RNA sequence: UUUAAAUGGUUGUUUAUAAAAAAAUUUACUUAAA
RNA sequence: UAUACCGCCAUCUUCAGCAAACCCUGAUGAAGGCUACAAAGUAAGCGCAAGUACCCACGUAAAGACGUUAGGUCAAGGUGUAGCCC
């Protein structure tokens, strides 16, 4: 089957869910490797928002 | 009735023990119902006719059971 | 209802394994009669066969 | 005249009056409408009226190893064929009159909670017959359009699920209702989600959740407390696999509010050991029925704080009324906890 | 909107042949005539008399092979012979098949005080030209 | 019986080493500063999810962290080579048209695929109807440019997800990171970096390629003897 | 920016499943006898 | 009884749209889906078109979908429902 709800999760933890309950019959070719060499950062959905009131970027300037 | 029924509803203005004067539906085909005869009279409103909230019970005092068929 | 359906289910203190159906497992309640459709009749008799 | 007579096929086609005006804008609604009988399915070819015995035809070409010669049945016999075929008449109408028992819904006319089987199996190979799909909603949308006017399409809401965590919901439109439920369930399974259960029974927690107006709030319950919720909320829980739990829906009952809701928390919900790892300490279950015993039900994978988690002597959490009401035994509701059938 | 002899369009899943797909403007020019005979030529006679019997074996052959043509006749007259060519299913016993050639040829031959044949061709299925 | 020794010794083995393919030593920082990986955008076209990988404005032009684009490209070229040992589908995407021939010439080179070309809608979610039933999908998806050519994402990155395909990407200053698998904070503009990304991926490819084919062979000879 | 131009009786314009089956004929002269 | 219909038609049409099956968007609402230096659509089938008839590739015929007007026709013929049968 697979799960096209893109913005619930990633695309590992949908993976690794639907075939531990038994959906997916076969792992895909990467899951393995990611699983084993994983980016830094787990790839979720995030909404950008504008900043209001007194929030500021970090970005500094470089003297 | 209004609006969409059209119809010819039996009716009748009855003076209730309490002193008030209100109309009341005769329901069923056919009543013999005429005036100075007495009638038990209970609620709920006759959806079709605005303003008659009445209706006269078949089978006591004076009006009777409507006849088979 | 399900015990009046079935003319071979005999609500007798003996068996136990229809009892046991009318409670509940986890809390040891007998299920009132509406929980399983059990007439009031059926369902007194279950209650005295099961104490 | 024999030469104006026309075939079955036209016959059919005047009589049943498929076509028409009476069709185009819900213009004529006929309880008795007409349905076509195939007046040629029990028909022998070479059987007539006269009962003549057609060697060849009607009967077998050659008996006893002879061409058999024209013949034809008596009259007691050819009433006896004619009384039989009247029987078979018979039979054969009486079976289409007979109505099999459907399994009703939430109602007799309802369509919600009525199974419509497995998914279709994929093009290559794949299968779904774990999953089981449950109408939620059936309603009749319109459209205005110039060269007909009003366009009626059905929307379907279907749940789908194979019991053991992984469900899912799609809408399908279509112009036929057929249509409409096939599309719907073909796609939940392509937008599954994964339940995370306490004890393959209930939630780890309980959620409170407002999705656009429509306010949910559940919790965790013991076993053998049953579903206590709505009747949509009970249809998707039997899907994911949750046995005992209780719900409020508050706010608009829209249904695609609440499915859409109920799946975007019990997705959100953080387990007991989701839970450990972010705190580093032991998640230990206190449970009245097991007195003072401390449950260990999950440990920090990694390693174990060793200061404990600052106790707040008052805590400021947000309460709701109703709860609180409920508790001090407030809440008076003649429709509260009333005796239903099991769920 | 003109209606003669034009199988309307449906949802795609209705099966036409490929004399039924044809509106009348090809009859001359897709299609050919389910009927030959000279008796429609300028200057030629009895036109008339040959539609007659054009129709009556139309619907003599529909109701003695009921369920079994596939397609619609194709008379074909030359001289004092009448050919009718039928295209069949597969579905009737052929002992069944040669009793009603027989019969037909016979009884037709008396009818109209000519010699018939009539000349059977099986299909296995109704062939499909289009899906309508 | 032999399958499973057969799969250990060739799909599991590698999945045991940190860096199996030797991806470490395609690149270094002073190679990567080299070919201005490190210039973005002006401050005014940053993303809000790129701030993390941002090192600094100098005058308001946002300077990328190559500290951080090293770790984060090692790990991207470490997937990529496991996926082409893995004899996975490679496919490469961009929209920036100025590089569309150099990047169309690199994935015929390696043996991969390239879509420089108008992302025509449905081609991943709906390839069963548009290439046929039997189409097997690509098992991993390189953006070299992430955005398309209105400044947003392209619809592949959201498709791809849909599809659970990963995803690798080179993520501007001015792009959005957050569904792309293994994000690769870089310029995306210059040909000096271009033309190092396309470099390094090729190598990255081809060294897997052939890696799978010594370690193939020698298995194979090994089991006759 | 820029002439004038009123009217159109009442009620009616949208949901529950689909579809029959059959059966065989049963391989090679002439003849005769009591 | 054309307000039950088949059949044959008028009308917009001196139109170019209708549309199964999918995919995507709108927080998974009724609905919506294009930009070519392209940004989510792919589209069987039907009509247009193309072909064919007439003296040409022109013109004229023919053709002209889905629907609109419960448009016309129970009096071409057939036919559902109801009615008549000294
Ligand atoms: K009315
Ligand atoms: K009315
Ligand atoms: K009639
Ligand atoms: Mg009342
Ligand atoms: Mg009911
Ligand atoms: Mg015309
Ligand atoms: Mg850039
Ligand atoms: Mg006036
Ligand atoms: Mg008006
Ligand atoms: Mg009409
Ligand atoms: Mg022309
Ligand atoms: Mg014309
Ligand atoms: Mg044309
Ligand atoms: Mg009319
Ligand atoms: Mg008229």
């Amino acid at each position: 089957a697979g799960s096209r709800l893109e913005t619930v999760g990633s695309i590992f933890s949908r993976t690794r869910d639907l075939v531990r309950a038994g959906v997916l019959k076969e792992k895909p070719l990467w899951f393995d490797v990611y699983d084993a060499f994983p980016p830094l950062r787990e790839p979720v959905f995030q909404r950008p928002r504008v900043r209001y009131g007194k929030a500021k970027a970090p970005i500094q300037d470089i003297w | 009735p209004k609006k969409p029924n059209s119809a010819n509803r039996k009716c009748c203005r009855v003076r209730l023990s309490t002193g008030r004067e209100a109309v009341c539906f005769i329901p069923g085909e056919g009543h013999t119902l005429q005036e100075h005869q007495i009638v038990l009279v209970e609620g709920g409103r006759t959806q079709d006719l605005p303003g008659v909230k009445l209706t006269v019970v078949r089978g006591k005092y004076d009006c009777g059971h409507v006849q088979k068929k | 209802c399900p015990i009046c359906r079935d003319h071979k289910l005999h609500v007798d203190f003996r068996n136990v394994k229809l009892l046991e159906q009318f409670v509940c497992a986890h809390t040891g309640i007998i299920f009132y009669a509406p929980y399983t459709g059990v007439c009031v009749k059926q369902h007194k008799r279950l209650t005295q066969a099961i104490q | 005249s024999f030469f104006t007579k026309l075939t079955a096929d036209e016959l059919w086609k005047g009589a049943l009056a498929e076509t028409g005006a009476g069709a185009k804008k819900g213009r004529g609604k006929r309880t008795k409408k007409k349905k076509r009988k195939d007046l040629n399915r029990g028909q022998i070819i070479g059987e007539g009226r006269y009962g003549f015995l057609w060697p060849g035809l009607n009967v077998p070409l050659m008996k006893n190893g002879a061409v058999q010669t024209i013949a034809q049945r008596s009259k007691e016999e050819q009433e006896k064929v004619e009384a039989d075929m009247i029987q078979q008449r018979e039979e054969w109408d009486r079976k289409k009159k007979m109505k099999v028992k459907r399994e009703r819904g939430w109602s007799g006319n309802s369509w919600g909670g009525i199974s419509l089987g497995p998914p279709d199996p994929g093009p290559c190979g794949e299968t779904y017959e774990d999953f089981d799909t449950r109408i939620l909603e059936v309603r009749n949308v319109f459209t205005m359009t110039a060269k007909e006017g009003r366009k009626k399409s059905i929307r379907v809401l279907v749940a789908v699920g194979n019991g053991k965590g992984a469900a899912g919901f799609s809408i399908g439109k279509a112009t036929d209702r057929m249509d409409a439920f096939r599309k719907a369930k073909n796609r939940a399974v392509h937008h599954l989600h994964y339940i995370e259960r306490y004890e393959d029974h209930t939630i780890f927690h309980d959620i409170s959740l407002r999705f656009k107006r429509t306010h949910i709030k559940m919790k965790k319950q013991p076993k053998g407390y049953g579903l206590r919720c709505h009747r949509a909320i009970i249809t998707i829980c039997r899907l994911i696999g949750i046995k005992d739990m209780y719900a409020k829906v508050s706010g608009s009952i829209n249904m695609l509010s609440l499915t859409q809701g109920l799946f975007r928390g019990l997705s959100r919900q953080e387990t007991h050991q989701q839970l450990a790892d972010k705190k580093g300490l032991h998640v230990v279950e206190i449970r009245e029925e097991c007195g003072p015993l401390p449950i260990v039900v999950a440990s920090p994978r990694g390693p174990l704080r060793k200061d404990p988690e600052p106790e707040d002597e008052v805590p400021d959490v947000k309460l709701d009324w109703e709860d609180v009401k409920t508790a001090q035994g407030m809440k008076r509701s003649v429709w509260s906890n009333l005796k239903r059938a099991a769920t | 909107k003109n209606r003669a002899a034009r199988v309307r369009v449906s949802k795609g899943d209705k099966p036409v042949t490929y004399e039924e797909a044809h509106a009348p403007h090809y009859i001359a020019h897709r299609k050919g005539w389910l009927s030959l005979h000279t008796g429609n030529l300028d200057g030629e006679d009895h036109a008339a008399e040959r539609t007659v019997e054009d129709v009556f074996l139309r619907k003599f052959m529909w109701g003695t092979f009921p369920g079994c043509l596939a397609d619609q006749l194709v008379l074909k007259r030359r001289g004092n012979q009448l050919e009718i060519c039928a295209v069949v299913l597969r579905q009737l016993s052929p002992h069944k098949y040669y009793f009603l050639v027989g019969y037909s040829e016979t009884l037709l031959s008396y009818f109209y005080k000519c010699p018939v044949r009539l000349h059977l061709q099986t299909v296995p299925s109704k062939v499909v030209y289009k899906y309508l | 019986e032999d399958s499973t020794d057969f799969n250990d010794k060739i799909l599991n083995e590698p999945l045991k080493h940190s860096d199996f393919f030797n991806v470490k030593e395609l690149f270094s920082v002073r190679s990567l500063f080299d070919a201005r990986v490190h210039l973005g955008h002006k401050a005014g076209c940053r993303h809000r999810f790129m701030e993390p990988y941002i090192f600094g404005s100098r005058l308001d032009h946002d300077i990328i962290d190559l500290e951080q684009t090293a770790t984060h490209l090692q790990l991207a070229l470490n997937f990529t080579a496991h996926m082409a040992y893995r004899k996975g589908i490679i496919l490469f995407i961009s929209r920036n048209r100025q590089f569309s021939y150099l990047i169309e010439n690199m994935a015929r080179d390696c043996g991969e695929y390239a879509h420089t070309r108008y992302f025509r809608g449905g081609m991943l979610t709906n390839a069963r109807l548009l290439f046929g039933p039997t189409v097997r999908l690509p098992d991993l998806i390189i953006f070299l440019h992430t955005l398309n050519n209105i400044f947003e994402p392209h619809v592949a990155v959201r498709d791809a997800a849909k599809m659970n395909i990963p995803t690798v990407g080179i993520v501007d200053t001015n792009c959005n990171p957050c569904l792309i698998t293994y994000p690769v904070p870089g310029n995306d503009d210059s040909p000096l970096a271009v033309h190092l990304y396309c470099r390094l991926f090729q190598t990255a490819i081809t060294r897997a390629k052939e890696k799978r084919q010594q370690v193939e062979a020698l298995y194979r000879l090994q089991g006759q003897k």
